[PDB]
RNA sequence: CGCGGGGUGGAGCAGCCUGGUAGCUCGUCGGGCUCAUAACCCGAAGGUCGUCGGUUCAAAUCCGGCCCCCGCAACCA
RNA sequence: GGGAACCUGGGGAACUGAAACAUCUCAGUACCCAGAGGAGAGGAAAGAGAAAUCGACUCCCUGAGUAGCGGCGAGCGAAAGG
RNA sequence: ACAGCUCUCUGCGAACUCGUAAGAGGAGGUAUAGGGAGCGACGCUUGCCCGGUGCCGGAAGGUCAAGGGGAGGGGUGCAAGC
RNA sequence: GAGCCCGGUGAAAUACCACCCUGGCGCGGCUGGGGGCCUAACCCUCGGAUGGGGGGACAGCGCUUGGCGGGCAGUUUGACUG
RNA sequence: AGAAGGGGGCCUGACUGCGAGGCCUGCAAGCCGAGCAGGGGCGAAAGCCGGGCCUAGUGAACCGGUGGUCCCGUGUGGAAGG
């Protein structure tokens, strides 16, 4: 839906079994479907004057180390693709 | 969550500490009203000097103590104090111990942090210290003529 | 520790109280706790423990010189049976189920030492110098031991109750020691 | 096949896992309640405690092995 | 922004077939969108695979309709090596 | 279809609807209101059956998916182990 | 196992140290469930707020578990037979 | 019935290995079966016994399940699984 310092996403399927064991009988699967695994999202706010972020999830702390800057910052009210283009 | 603190906190209060704790206290509370940051190596090793930058620099005013105590210990200072037998004249303020001692043997004086809490005013014999913590109690004679 | 420290039994009186508790699974299925019938035990003991075959009258000569020191005959089948006060203790092998006057009127019966070559002799060892423990069931342990005096070459007690796990089945595993009494009990693994 | 729960006077329930001495309830029948009745009151006999046998001095019972019973069970070429 | 096809990524059918049909098939085809260009992608080993071996990648011919995959049905179908 | 009757839902970021979503209707409304359902001015009325079904209500029990749990078992290594 | 007792008798004898079935309390661990208050995340709002109100670890959203689910979808609904 | 029937005594051939040679037959199935070898039952014996007087009393493969044996066991060993 979005990233940050992550990326969009997949949309894998949905198997669906009505299953035995192999570890008892025989076995098998009625049907699926195309997924949607909306890779986890989550938005912070943070501080470099008073920045918006809609970070991955997984990469949460990531931002804080952006955070942890200062190289002579101003008025940009955006002032965050000036933390990513010099992010990892 | 390893963060160094400031304003010292109950539980974990040891101000420039080291604590563990769940990301939320630190990433919302602790972190936003500065008292305390993230684990960073950086912030870490930074802060680590900034003790023994600290430490050593500070024990200096304990150092120079040491120089100065196995010196001003022995080495008295045989003050010419203007008085004679009975009730002294002109009470000895460190204004002159010190004046006869740094205007004597060009060696530092602080005026102060002596030991005296009054002018004595009479003539006799007496051992007050050098302040403050480790002390060097310089052994101060009075004279007369 | 480290091994199975012996002189680990040291004040009361004359320590002679080690010992040699141990668990394990209670009846794994089938059997229980059946340690060896009266096992070798690597110790000269000293133990003059009175020891008594019942054997005959006959046998009063050597039977009492049978490596104890006091042995009687038949003449307790109905002479020394009969009381509650009155009534070690041997029997009868082969197949004789001689258990009359000693088996209701119980302190030790099962079998005695197979030497028709001579109740004492001087190629026959193991009669008046060898101990036993069967079960105990929720506490089982316990095996015999020497005196306080044994450097490390009283390892008896880490041979015949230690080693006596041989009659234990499957469902679990055997664990937790100590070989003390009388003063306390200190562990020792394996 | 996995698990794990109950046989106790006629009937349908506790009790034992802490053994140690079998008791509720309803009825069977006989008295007491009126002329009689249900409401009622009392006195009663009625179990080898399922068994093949393991323990303990001793089991209803302590733990297994067995005939149904009884619920959860997961498919089923 | 355009471009006859040709290439890559992101999405992504069903009729059909199985003589019904739901796994399966058609098929990662069709089509949709973005993007690259005379081509595109891939490309110097965190490989391959049993050889004391080989030595980036891509294309052709064999391997081979083999090994395997499969309501073991219809059917799909490699790789090393040469 | 209709006014009108009744049951029912909905406390406001309402319920309900459209939409992947953002957003929007609802409504710049707030139960004397909004949605859903059946009946269909008005007169007299509208009985009995909650076994089955649906729905409303039940901080006890029965059953039950992950996940937690690890008595016990199997695989390997000389082993610490995995 | 005899100084820190037998006895007499019964299924078993005690003064003492033990290893452990039965079971509860006594300070710690690792984990759990609950009921409270909080604010600072998330939400909604306020003459435009670096802030103030109310909600509050809940809700909303990611993943995974099981179920309800003709609202929608693909389909099956044998043959002989005067 | 000159037994397949009624009764008594020992036994478990209601065996393992196979099968010349036929019946029936579209295929696949089904059907009777001499005799050899192996070790056995009954009998004094010649001999009979590979289920039941006889035709019905049943269900291809696929998929799993339990047993075991020699075979396979993805560098080799052993396992997981065939
Ligand atoms: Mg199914
Ligand atoms: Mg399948
Ligand atoms: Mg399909
Ligand atoms: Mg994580
Ligand atoms: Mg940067
Ligand atoms: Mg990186
Ligand atoms: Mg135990
Ligand atoms: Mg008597
Ligand atoms: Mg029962
Ligand atoms: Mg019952
Ligand atoms: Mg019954
Ligand atoms: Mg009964
Ligand atoms: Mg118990
Ligand atoms: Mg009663
Ligand atoms: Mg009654
Ligand atoms: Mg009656
Ligand atoms: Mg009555
Ligand atoms: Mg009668
Ligand atoms: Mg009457
Ligand atoms: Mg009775
Ligand atoms: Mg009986
Ligand atoms: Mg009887
Ligand atoms: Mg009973
Ligand atoms: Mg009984
Ligand atoms: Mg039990
Ligand atoms: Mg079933
Ligand atoms: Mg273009
Ligand atoms: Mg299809
Ligand atoms: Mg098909
Ligand atoms: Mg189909
Ligand atoms: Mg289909
Ligand atoms: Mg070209
Ligand atoms: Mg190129
Ligand atoms: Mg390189
Ligand atoms: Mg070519
Ligand atoms: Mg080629
Ligand atoms: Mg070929
Ligand atoms: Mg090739
Ligand atoms: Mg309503
Ligand atoms: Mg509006
Ligand atoms: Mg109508
Ligand atoms: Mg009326
Ligand atoms: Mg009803
Ligand atoms: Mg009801
Ligand atoms: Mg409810
Ligand atoms: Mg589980
Ligand atoms: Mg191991
Ligand atoms: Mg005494
Ligand atoms: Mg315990
Ligand atoms: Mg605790
Ligand atoms: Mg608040
Ligand atoms: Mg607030
Ligand atoms: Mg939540
Ligand atoms: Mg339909
Ligand atoms: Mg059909
Ligand atoms: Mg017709
Ligand atoms: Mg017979
Ligand atoms: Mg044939
Ligand atoms: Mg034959
Ligand atoms: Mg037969
Ligand atoms: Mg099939
Ligand atoms: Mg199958
Ligand atoms: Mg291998």
């Amino acid at each position: 839906s979005g990233k940050r310092p992550i990326v969009a996403n997949s949309i894998q399927r949905r198997g669906k079994a009505k299953r035995e064991g192999g570890v008892g009988k025989k076995t098998t699967g009625i049907s699926k479907r195309r997924q949607y695994p909306n890779l986890q999202k989550v938005r912070v706010r943070v501080a470099g004057q008073e920045i918006t972020f809609r970070v991955a999830a997984s990469h949460i702390p990531k931002v804080y180390e952006l955070v942890e800057r200062a190289k002579g910052l101003k008025l940009e009210g955006l002032s965050p693709k000036e933390i990513k283009k010099e992010l990892l | 969550m390893k963060v160094i603190l400031l304003e010292p906190l109950e539980n974990l209060g040891d101000v420039g500490q080291v604590v563990d704790v769940k990301p939320g206290y630190a990433r919302n509370y602790l972190l936003p009203r500065g008292l305390a940051v993230l684990a960073t190596e950086s912030n870490l090793k930074a802060l680590e000097a900034r003790i023994r930058a600290q430490a050593k620099r500070l024990a200096e005013r304990k150092a120079e103590a040491e120089r100065l105590k196995e010196i001003l210990e022995n080495l008295t200072l045989t003050i010419p104090v203007r008085a004679g037998e009975t009730k002294i004249y002109g009470s000895v303020t460190a204004k002159d111990i010190a004046e006869a001692l740094s205007r004597q043997h060009g060696v530092t004086i602080d005026p102060k942090r002596l030991a005296l809490e009054k002018p004595i005013k009479e003539l006799g014999e007496y051992v007050l210290t050098y302040k403050p913590h480790p002390e060097v109690p310089i052994q101060l004679k009075v004279s007369v003529v | 520790k480290v091994y199975t420290i012996d002189e680990a039994a040291r004040t009361a009186k004359f320590d002679e109280t080690v010992e040699v508790h141990a668990k394990l699974g209670i009846d794994p299925r089938r059997s229980d706790q059946n340690v060896r019938g009266t096992v070798s035990l690597p110790h000269g003991l000293g133990k003059q423990v009175r020891v008594l075959a019942i054997a005959k009258g006959e046998k009063i000569k050597e039977a009492e010189e049978a490596g104890a020191d006091y042995v009687g005959g038949e003449e307790i089948i109905q002479k020394i049976l009969d009381a509650w006060m009155d009534f070690v203790m041997g029997a009868v092998g082969s197949k004789l189920g001689r258990i009359l006057a000693p088996r209701g009127l119980n302190p030790k019966a099962g079998t005695v030492g197979f030497n028709i070559g001579e109740i004492i002799r001087e190629i026959k060892a193991g009669r008046i110098e060898f101990r036993n423990d069967k079960t105990g069931a929720i506490h089982a342990p316990v095996g015999k031991a020497s005196f306080p005096p044994e450097k490390l070459a009283d390892n008896i007690r880490a041979f015949i109750r230690a080693l006596e796990a041989h009659k234990p089945e499957g469902a679990k595993g055997t664990f937790l020691r100590s070989v003390y009494v009388t003063t306390t009990m200190g562990p020792s693994v394996r």
